[PDB]
C-alpha cells in the first residue's frame, strides 16, 4: 500500500522533497482550526507540493458542536484556501463536544463538499461517541496507531489510515503523521473510473450464455439495446451475434451458429481461462 | 461508471433489469466479488440494505417480490 | 385422422354397429330443429352408441335470428336431449338469415355450455356471411365437401371437418355424413389433460440450463418454488440440484457440482438426443 | 394443464415469470412450437395478439416494456 504524509504549522519551513525522497505520494497539509486559526504554512506546503506533481490534500481542524458554528468553520476554511486547488480536503475532528454532532458535520461538508472531494478524519472512539451513519457519505481517513490493522464502526472500509503520529525527519521540526493510502481512494481524487470487465449481450437465449461468463469474471452484465458508453471499458466482452452489433470498444466475441453452440464456446472460454 | 444495479438470484433480477434499461446501465449478480469503489451510484434491487455492498446508494425493495417490482417501477415513472 | 358420422331422423332406424364396423368411432345424433321440432330418432341412436361405448354428440339445427329466439331454442335442444348425456353437443348453423348473428348464437352457446361442451358447426360462407370471431370461443365443425383440405376464416385450426354428404351404407335409409374427427378434439371431449414435456429449475443459474433444455424439447419451464400438480405430465425434467428437491413424479434429473458443469451436463443431454 | 404464460424473447419474459409465480404455473418462449390445445387458460404477456397461438385466452400488454410489467402486476393485484 502506498504512503502519504500530513504536516501542519508545527513542523515550521518543510522541504517536502525529503519527504518524496521517502516515497511519500504527497502531502496533507493543515490549512486551519476553528473559526479564526490560520495555518500560515498551508500556502507553500500545498504550493510546493502541486508544484512537484504529487498529491495534495488540506486539512481543517474542527471546533465545532453546532451547524451553526459549523457553516462558520466550513466558509473560513475555505477562505484559507482559496487561490490553492487541493486534491482533496478533510474535516479533522477530535474536539470536545457532547453528543452526536453528526448533522453538524454534514452541515460543514454541505458547504465545503461543492468545491472539493471531502474525507472525515478521526479515531475509533471518537466514532463510537460522537457520530452515526449518515457521516458514511464520504470517505474514512481513520487514526489508529499501534495496531496491525485498523478497526473502526459505521464504516467498513477506509481511504486512509493514519498509522502514526511520531514520524520524524531531520531537517523538519516536530513529528509528521504518516499514513497508508488506499489505490481506491488514489483512482478516485485522481477522476479515474475504469470498469475492468463487462459482458454484453442480445434479448434472448444469449443472455443465458453471457451471465455464466460474467460470473466466471465476477463483473456485471449488460444488454446491448440500452445505449452506454463503453470508453472506460478495459476488457467488453460479447456472447452470441455479429461484431458488427456491438460498440467499436469490444475486444473479445464468443459465439457459435446457434445458441446451444454460442453456449458451448462461452464453456470453452471459461474452461480456458 | 456512472450506474450499476445489484440482485440476488431469483425474481429480484426482473426487476433489476427493469431498472437497468431505464438507466441503461449494467446489472451485476450480488454473488459476484467485484468492487464498486469507482461506481457513482450503485442501486440495489430487493431485500434489505445488509445483503449488499457498503458502497450502496439506493435500495429499491418491498415486502414481496411483487411490491418490489412496484416500487421499481414507480421509481422509473419519478425518474 | 379419425372419422366420425352423423345422422339423423332422415336415416331411420339404424344400426349404429354398421357404422363402428366400418371404423366410424362415434355418431352424433341429430336431437332438435327450430323451436319445436322433435327428432324421434335421437334417443335411440344416443343410446345404442353410448351402450357400445362409443363417442356421442347431438346436434340442434337451428332457426334463429335474435337473441330471443335463440335462447327459446337453446332450452328447447336441451328440453331434446334430457335423459342423455353426450359427450358433446352441437350448434348447427345453415337458416336464413341477415346480417351478423353472432350475438344469437353466444345467447344459445351461453345457455347449453353450463351444461355440455358445445361445438359450432358450419360452412366457410356461412362464416364470412354472418359470424365474427367471438364466435371462436367455441371449436368449429366445418362443412367443406370437395376439397382437400378445409379453408375458411376466423378460426384457425378446426375440431372436425364434415367432407361428405353423400355416405351411404346398405341398411340404412337416406345419406350419412361422414367427418374428420382430430385427436386434440378426442383428447378435450375425454377430459384428457398429459403434458408431454415439463423442464423445473430453482431461482438462479440454473434456469439458464433449463431454458436451453426446454427450446430443445420446445415445452414449458416452472420454477420449482411454485405449487403445482405435477400428476398429469408425462416427462418431468428437472435441472440442477437434488431429486428430493422436486416432485415425486420428476424422471429425469440433469445436474453437475456446480452451475457450469449442469450446463455442460445439458449440452451434453441435448446432443445425445 | 390450467395455466400457461407466453412470452417472446427479452424484458416481457420478466412479466410472464412474475405472472406465472402469482399464478403457480409454467412459462414458455413464444418462438418453441407447442400444443396450446390442451390448456385451459393461454395467457400471453407483451406485444400483440397476433403474435401468438390462436389458442390465446387472455393477452397482457401495454406499449412499452413498462407498461406491460404494470399491467401484469394490475391483474395480479385485482386477482
Amino acid at each position: 500500500m502506498k504512503k502519504i504524509a500530513d504536516i501542519s504549522n508545527l513542523n515550521g519551513n518543510v522541504d517536502v522533497k525529503l519527504l518524496f525522497n521517502l516515497g511519500y505520494i504527497g502531502i496533507i497539509a493543515k490549512a486551519s482550526e476553528g473559526g479564526t486559526f490560520v495555518d500560515k504554512y498551508y500556502k507553500q506546503n500545498y504550493t510546493n507540493t502541486k508544484a512537484q506533481g504529487k498529491i495534495t490534500g488540506a486539512y481543517h481542524f474542527a471546533n465545532f458542536s453546532t451547524i451553526a458554528k459549523a457553516q462558520q468553520e466550513a466558509n473560513f476554511f475555505l477562505n484559507c484556501i482559496a487561490g490553492t486547488t487541493p486534491d482533496f480536503v478533510v474535516l479533522d475532528l477530535e474536539q470536545q463536544c457532547t453528543g452526536d454532532i453528526t448533522d453538524a458535520c454534514l452541515a460543514f461538508l454541505n458547504i465545503v463538499a461543492k468545491k472539493f472531494k471531502c474525507v472525515v478524519y478521526c479515531n475509533s472512539s471518537f466514532i463510537k461517541e460522537h457520530l452515526n451513519s449518515k457521516i458514511c457519505a464520504y470517505p474514512l481517513w481513520i487514526a489508529n496507531y499501534g495496531v496491525a490493522t485498523p478497526a473502526f464502526t459505521l464504516w467498513t472500509k477506509y481511504a486512509m489510515w493514519q498509522f502514526t503520529e511520531k514520524g520524524q525527519v531531520s531537517g523538519i521540526s516536530g513529528y509528521i503523521d504518516f499514513s497508508y493510502i488506499t489505490d481506491e481512494f488514489i483512482k478516485y481524487i485522481k477522476g479515474e473510473d475504469e470498469v475492468e470487465n463487462l459482458v454484453v449481450y442480445n434479448d434472448g437465449a444469449d443472455q443465458r450464455a453471457a451471465e455464466y461468463l460474467a460470473d466466471r469474471l465476477a463483473c456485471p452484465t449488460i444488454n446491448n439495446a440500452r445505449k452506454f458508453d463503453y470508453s472506460n471499458v478495459k476488457n467488453v466482452y460479447a456472447v452470441g451475434g455479429n461484431k458488427e452489433q456491438y460498440t467499436s470498444y469490444l475486444t473479445t466475441l464468443i459465439a457459435g451458429s446457434t445458441r446451444y453452440t454460442t453456449m458451448q464456446a462461452v464453456l470453452d472460454y471459461i474452461k480456458n481461462l | 461508471m456512472e450506474n450499476l444495479v445489484v440482485y440476488n438470484d431469483g425474481a429480484d433480477q426482473r426487476a433489476a433489469e427493469y431498472l437497468a434499461d431505464r438507466l441503461a446501465c449494467p446489472t451485476i449478480n450480488n454473488a459476484r466479488k467485484f468492487d464498486y469503489s469507482n461506481v457513482k451510484n450503485v442501486y440495489a434491487v430487493g431485500g434489505n440494505k445488509e445483503q449488499y455492498t457498503s458502497y450502496l446508494t439506493t435500495l429499491i425493495a418491498g415486502s414481496t417480490r411483487y411490491t418490489t417490482m412496484q416500487a421499481v417501477l414507480d421509481y422509473i415513472k419519478n425518474l
